[PDB]
């Protein structure tokens, strides 16, 4: 059950997915104008 | 024509004809009983030999026995003489006031309405509580269909739409109780009675009863629903009547089916139900309509097996209901009464053009905020109310309210809650829950929209708890 | 503040892990249940489907 | 002789293929060669189905079925109060046959519509949860449903033994006469309660109806109808009965066996379709007969087992549907302490509240109010609510095989209610509770006597309730 | 009476006899077979054949082949010459030490005792075991399920009760191996024979084996437990004993019911069980109770599938048991021997009205201070040390050490009185041992031990 979380979908799993895609759009952001 | 009895098997005989078979559906009359037994045919099995079901007990019947064909189907008495009486499955008086003296008598197997005399109007019932007025608002003319598993209010919430919506009545009216406690039977007539809607001194009573309750066997639980639609048929076909028809509960007609359809030789279906579920279902059902030759409103109590909304026998009902009134355990057990699901209750009357726009909105923004609230549900289970953000404290807030205002207490219900019933109307069940979406009630606490009626009873209460 | 936040954010873990284990027995329940009842559901279905023959 | 007479095909699977027997009507007692009994279940054209009430061990293949000419009835009677019998009738106890010159057919239906009228006399329990927030009247069926091992028993044992003041007294139409089946239970666990009864002298007027575990199926199916037919003989004769189903899970069970071992096609968890009517044809029958038919009641109390405390099943659901209103007894409120574990929430009573006594009603609206804001509850206010709510909850506690008489339930309610009890430390009411019900009993029989004649507390005997609550509480600890 | 085989599948045999039919249960004997081939009759089929469940293997059966009904159930020898061997569901020796020479046999099926024949009130089966007598007793007659399985002396305890039971109260004991491994068998057997409780060269064997294999048909598994609750049946109607029956496991005579009753061609009821599961279990589990000549009371290890206490098989066991004693690792690992789970055992008959007030005060004392000691482990005040104190000398005193273990411990074995356990948990209780160390308390018998250990 590693990514049983995310697997199961619902709200702990649709939060996750948030909070990856911003801090990692944040990232690519401060990535690409480094550039 | 005279056949003989060669099988019993619990409510299903196997009786032999040598001259005149009968048609399937004809009612046959066993010789040498005290009470009348009749048999209802459904099968030819060759060799002359025909199974029929019987419509009271079997106990003490012998193989050999005679049975006469009456040569028409099932016939009861139908006309303005059955108001204020009791019948049974076979149209037998049940209340020992003397015979039913109608002029003429109908068989309980006709056709549906052809397609040609359906009616298309949609005029809106108003009921007096405000869940069913905002998010499933009843119809007039139209099928309305209570579901609910074991204890969550069907009863109490038919007899508060008895109360509401019969006892004003215009025309007749006509409860048949199906598989249902025969002391709520006893409590009904004498309710009517004492209220003056059955006159047992002249002709002025304005409802019928038809009664086939859960001690009868499965053959008049099975046929009771016909016997009531009967009735209620005459009175829409014949008289070009409003009728209100309350059926509680129809979920005992599919049921009792099953018992008979494994007697019967039928290969089971899903869940141990007869294979002709949907069809039978259906060919009760279409006759329960609204024609242009009359107005048939149907209220029908549709018990939920094991709280399971995808048993076949209510998720068969779904399709026929122009209305439908989804009671929760869930809600119920929160107190909130009548514990309707607002997320689940749904109307063909729902439509801007019908109900207004305003009305509309309303409904919609009420049913949102609380889908909203459910989403949230986990969030707030696990981690608790204090990681949500602002709005969504406030959206929360806010649908509780919401979900308390949607509470009611009825007049019937005062017996063991002993707060009156209140009746709220349209407009202010619209002009409420407008006001507690557009946030004008933030401050108040949200237990004082709990088991009141219109919003300015909410204010009182929150004032009187201060 | 601190020695405020990490005995709150210690209470707060602490409620957290009690309700995931209250959900956590329920849903065993329900699981135990609808399990039990998927192994009825095919042996009836097979049953019903040998006594046809 | 095929006619009279049949010869058995097969036996096996509880159901024995007999040969002849053409005159044979449905649903009637025949009789094997080995002295075992059974019913006519199927007629078919050329053979009867019977089932067997025993065991197929008895019979074989070519055994003689004598056939009895009456359809399945069972000896009733007062004969029968004091005496231990299985399910057809047949003395267990040693003490001789049953002297009963009626006979009644345990497969009668219920009163219709008009033979009723609403329930209006109350079935004192003697257990104050009860009595003050799950009423019963008589007529009723209530349901007592809980996991196992939740105090279900005792409940309908506290109830049979409570009936005892009324029936030593000389009021006749005050007087239950209680029967309790036994459906798939331990054997000795009944000859426990019935030595627990014997004790109490509260067999006298007791019926046992005993079908146990190693008993035949049929017979566990059988035994609930028995003690009903026993119970309508006082129904139908103008005396009132009570009768208690323990219980009726494992008649659904042995009904499950029986139709399984006939090839009905299974349903819900392997139930057949007809295991609903298997309960709503018998609960049905017990009624409240308005004056024209005599004016008896039977009053029932169907006992049911949930699993983990799954309320939601096939069964428990089942019985809710049929009767009016249930006694929830949780686990977890049994395992804290708390007994009866009665959880007040969700019990409910739905045609009993209009048979409470005047006094009980006058302290349990404030008590049944009070518990519920309770409840909702878990500043000074909310405090003070949970104060109550905790003492009440420690007044509702009871002993075992010690019910109480309904003007003391008042007394001790009332101590409660009117707030005498805000002081005292919750583990102490229950040790006051005992001693202020001795005072009461001992030095104020006088305001006990009238209560009980008044129905009611009158202001003179409120005030009176008032004078010595507080005198008592003065010089408690 | 002789009939003939007609039909063979799989375990299942149609017989046909021409004349007199078998009554259903009874026991046909196959002929010409090299070694013997039991059938069981089930059903009566019509036209003079009957079917039967085999108490062996099928292979090799020919249609035609000469059956012999022998008049009676299956038969088996009873007997104190049945103490120390081994029996299969037949009554035959499977230790290889000749034949059983008992004079008396009885039949495997037989009615549970009449009502008038139960003894009225509940009592006390006492153990000198010092936490089952104290937290979770036994009552005579009663039905004990015995949670937990390897790795916490399930067999040491086992052997201890049949040890106990046979010094104090004179009464022997069966021990039913239904379903039960060759290898454990085996490896039981032996450790019975080395703790003395089987004594191979005298007549002072206290146990009767009785064991059905797994490599058994169904019908063998199913009615192993009605051979050996036969055996348990004789030494408590014919000697008056308080007889001790150990049935290992129930879960799977419930097993073998389901497999027998498919095989007849029963439809099966809810998750794969049995119809007659809930009749089957009563007429086997009636049977053990208390007359009014003896008693019988049965230990029942008790598998849960798939760990679902509302599996009809364990919903349907746990309707009949009366006690319930859990052996667990924890326990084990903390060296508390034997490794009864304190908290998790539980007792109907742990009640004040049957054990006494006394007992029941001093029982529930224990278990509120091991449940404040779990709640204060949790975190880890004033006298939260002395609960903790207190706790740690209850667990340490609720440990024992066994007779039937002296040849590996060397220590001796206690069989402790009730009184005496009562006394020593109530003095530790009340506070008069807050002097002696917590050490003191391990593995000793009555209190006093506890005192003299202190003492060096
Ligand atoms: N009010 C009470 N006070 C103290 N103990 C009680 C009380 N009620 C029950 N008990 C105890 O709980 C034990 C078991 O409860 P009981 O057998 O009466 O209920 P049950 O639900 O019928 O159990 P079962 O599962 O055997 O059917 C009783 O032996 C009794 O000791
Ligand atoms: N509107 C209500 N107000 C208060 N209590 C209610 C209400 N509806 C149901 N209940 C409670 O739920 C119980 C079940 O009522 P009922 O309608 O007879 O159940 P069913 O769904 O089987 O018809 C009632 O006795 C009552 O205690
Ligand atoms: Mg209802
Ligand atoms: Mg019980």
């Amino acid at each position: 059950g590693a990514g049983s979380i995310r697997e199961a979908g619902g709200a702990f799993g649709k939060r996750e997915q948030a909070e990856e895609e911003r801090y990692f759009r944040a990232q690519s952001r401060e990535q690409l104008a480094a550039l | 024509a005279t056949g003989r009895i060669v099988a019993v098997i619990g409510a299903v005989v196997d009786v032999q004809f040598d001259e005149g078979l009968p048609p399937i559906l004809n009612a046959l009359e066993v010789q040498g009983r005290e009470t009348r037994l009749v048999l209802e045919v459904a099968q030819h099995l060759g060799e002359s030999t025909v199974r029929t079901i019987a419509m009271d007990g079997t106990e003490g019947l012998v193989r050999g026995q005679k049975v006469l064909d009456s040569g028409a189907p099932i016939k009861i008495p139908v006309g303005p003489e059955t108001l204020g009486r009791i019948m049974n499955v076979i149209g037998e008086p049940i209340d020992e006031r003397g015979p039913i003296k109608t002029k003429q008598f109908a068989p309980i197997h006709a056709e549906a309405p052809e397609f040609m005399e359906m009616s298309v109007e949609q005029e809106i019932l108003v009921t007096g509580i405000k869940v069913v007025d905002l998010l499933a608002p009843y119809a007039k003319g139209g099928k309305i269909g209570l579901f609910g598993g074991a204890g969550v209010g069907k009863t109490v919430l038919i007899m508060e739409l008895i109360n509401n919506v019969a006892k004003a009545h215009g025309g007749y009216s006509v409860f048949a109780g199906v598989g249902e406690r025969t002391r709520e039977g006893n409590d009904l007539y004498h309710e009517m009675i004492e209220s003056g809607v059955i006159n047992l001194k002249d002709a002025t009573s304005k409802v019928a009863l038809v009664y086939g309750q859960m001690n009868e066997p499965p053959g008049a639980r099975a046929r009771v629903a016909l016997t009531g639609l009967t009735v209620a048929e005459y009175f829409r076909d014949q008289e070009g009547q409003d009728v209100l028809l309350f059926i509680d509960n129809i979920f005992r007609f599919t049921q009792a089916g099953s018992e008979v359809s494994a007697l019967l030789g039928r290969i089971p279906s899903a869940v141990g139900y007869q294979p002709t579920l949907a069809t039978d279902m259906g060919t009760m059902q279409e006759r329960i309509t609204t024609t242009k030759k009359g107005s048939i409103t149907s209220v029908q109590a549709i018990y939920v097996p094991a709280d399971d909304l995808t048993d076949p026998a209510p998720a068969t009902t779904f399709a026929h209901l122009d209305a439908t009134t989804v009671l929760s355990r869930a809600i119920a057990e929160l107190g909130i009464y009548p514990a309707v699901d607002p997320l689940d209750s749904t109307s063909r009357i729902m439509d801007p053009n019908i109900v207004g726009s305003e009305h509309y909105d309303v409904a919609r923004g009420v049913q949102k905020i609380l889908q909203d609230y459910k989403s949230l549900q986990d969030i707030i289970a696990i981690l608790g109310m204090d990681e949500l953000s602002e709005e969504d404290k406030l959206t929360v807030s806010r649908a509780r309210k919401i979900q308390r205002f949607l509470s009611q207490p009825f007049q019937v219900a005062e017996v063991f809650t002993g707060h009156m019933g209140k009746l709220v109307p349209l407009k202010e069940t619209i002009k409420g829950f407008q006001q507690i979406l557009a946030g004008e009630y933030d401050h108040l606490p949200e237990q004082a929209f709990y088991m009141v009626g219109p919003i300015e009873e909410a204010v009182a209460k929150a004032d009187k708890l201060a | 503040s601190t020695t405020s936040e990490q005995s709150a954010r210690m209470t707060a873990m602490d409620n957290a892990s009690k309700n995931a284990s209250e959900m956590i027995d329920k849903l065993t329940l329900t699981f135990n249940r609808t399990r039990q009842a998927v192994i009825t559901k095919e042996l009836i279905e097979i049953i019903s489907g040998a006594a046809a023959l | 002789d095929l006619e009279e007479t049949g010869r058995v095909l097969s036996i096996g699977d509880g159901i024995a293929r007999v040969h002849g027997l053409r005159n044979v009507q449905a649903e009637e007692m025949v009789e094997f060669s080995s002295g075992l009994k059974g019913m006519s279940l199927n007629l078919e054209p050329d053979n009867v189905g019977v089932v067997v009430f025993g065991n197929d061990k008895l019979i074989k293949e070519g055994d003689i079925v004598k056939r009895t000419g009456a359809i399945v009835d069972v000896p009733v009677g007062e004969e029968l109060l004091g005496r231990v019998v299985d399910a057809l009738g047949n003395a267990i106890d040693g003490k001789g046959p049953i002297g009963s010159k009626t006979r009644r057919r345990v497969g009668l239906k219920a009163p219709g519509i008009i033979p009723r009228i609403s329930v209006r006399e109350p079935m004192q329990t003697g257990i104050k949860a009860v009595d003050s927030l799950v009423p019963i009247g008589r007529g009723q069926r209530e349901l007592i449903i809980g996991d196992r091992q939740t105090g279900k028993t005792s409940i309908a044992i506290d109830t049979i033994i409570n009936q005892k003041r009324f029936n030593d007294g000389s009021d006749e139409k005050k007087k239950l006469y209680c029967i309790y089946v036994a459906i798939g239970q331990k054997r000795s666990t009944v000859a426990q309660l019935v030595k627990r009864l014997t004790d109490a002298d509260a067999m006298k007027y007791t019926i046992v109806v005993s079908a146990t575990a190693s008993d035949a199926a049929p017979l566990q199916y059988l035994a609930p109808y028995s003690g009903c037919s026993m119970g309508e003989y006082f129904r139908d004769n103008g005396k009132h009965a009570l009768i208690i189903y323990d219980d009726l899970s494992k008649q659904a069970v042995a009904y499950r066996q029986m139709s399984l071992l006939l090839r009905r096609p299974p349903g819900r968890e392997a139930y057949p379709g007809d295991v609903f009517y298997l309960h709503s044809r018998l609960l049905e029958r017990a009624a409240k007969m308005n004056d024209a038919f005599g004016g008896g009641s039977l009053t029932a109390l169907p006992v049911i087992e949930t699993q983990a405390g799954d309320v939601s099943a096939y069964i428990p659901t089942n019985v809710i549907s049929i009767t009016d209103g249930q006694i929830f007894l949780e686990t977890e409120l049994f395992y804290k302490g708390i007994r009866p574990a009665i959880n007040v929430g969700l019990s409910v009573s739905r045609v009993g509240s209009a048979a409470q006594t005047r006094a009980m009603k006058q302290v349990a609206g404030t008590m049944k109010l009070e518990l519920a804001q309770y409840r909702e509850v878990a500043d000074a206010a909310t405090q003070q609510l949970l104060s109550r709510g905790v003492r009440l909850t420690e007044l509702l506690k009871q002993g075992q095989y010690s019910p109480m008489a309904i003007e003391e339930q008042v007394a001790v309610i009332y101590a409660g209610v009117r707030g005498y009890l805000d002081k005292l430390e919750p583990s102490k009411i229950t040790k006051f509770e005992n001693a202020f019900l001795s005072h009461v009993v001992s030095q104020h029989q006088a305001l006990l006597g009238t209560i009980r004649a008044d129905g009611k507390i009158s202001e003179q005997s409120d005030a009176k309730l008032k004078e010595i609550v507080t005198n008592f509480l003065a010089g408690f600890e």
